[PDB]
């Protein structure tokens, strides 16, 4: 792809007509099945944060967030928000993060991340407090991006994958916002 | 990337 590629990307919001695109992106991205009432959530749920990367109209990317109160942050990273005893705390989970291979190391990722900030920022700017996400403990080229942009690893977590069958572990991340 |  040609090194002039971001200037020619553009930002949107997932919608229901995207169910198809993502789920075939999700495949190549995610050794995970995810179910078809996924993809109508994240396509259509207002809740969620569904942002897509496009390049010559198509889509090369996508970040799927929620922002949430704290108290629906799941047991396994319960601890991720210790040090805060505001009640109104809320955070950012990351659900995915993807970007086309051939259009990988352009900054399409570092944008979508952005964006997410820039919509934290914009939408919940004193109480969101940290954004985490977990990713495989393999996964290498995604966690040296997430370490070279602040995230802290936080959590090991084994066995937390099923991945074709096979159970694999993971790691949370996390980086804190607005003070912690 | 979530977990199912
Ligand atoms: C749950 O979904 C969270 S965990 C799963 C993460 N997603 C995946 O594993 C799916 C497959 N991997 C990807 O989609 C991408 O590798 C991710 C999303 C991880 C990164 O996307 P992208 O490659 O678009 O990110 P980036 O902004 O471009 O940063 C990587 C990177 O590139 C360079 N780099 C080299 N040359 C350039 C130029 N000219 N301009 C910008 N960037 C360039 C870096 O220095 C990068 O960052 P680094 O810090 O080295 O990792």
């Amino acid at each position: 792809v040609p090194s002039s590629a971001l200037s020619e990307v553009s930002l949107r919001l997932l919608c229901h007509d995207d169910i198809d695109t993502v789920k075939h992106l999700c495949g190549d991205w995610f050794p995970i099945e995810y179910p078809d009432s996924w993809y109508r959530d994240i396509t259509s749920n207002k809740k969620f944060f569904s942002l897509a990367a496009t390049y010559r109209g198509a889509i090369v990317g996508m970040i799927v967030a929620e922002i949430k109160n704290r108290t629906k942050i799941h047991k396994e990273d319960g601890d991720i928000l210790a040090s805060n005893f505001s009640v109104d705390t809320q955070v950012a989970y990351i659900l995915s993060l993807g970007v086309v291979k051939e259009f990988r190391k352009h900054g399409i990722g570092s944008l979508l991340l952005e964006s997410l900030k820039d919509h934290i920022s914009t939408t919940a700017q004193d109480h969101c407090k940290a954004i985490y996400l977990h990713v495989l403990t393999t996964n290498n080229t995604a966690i040296n991006f997430y370490e070279n942009r602040d995230f802290k690893q936080h959590h090991y977590l084994p066995y937390y994958y099923s991945i074709r069958g096979v159970l694999k572990d993971g790691f949370t991340y996390v980086l804190y916002i607005n003070g912690g | 990337m979530k977990a199912v």
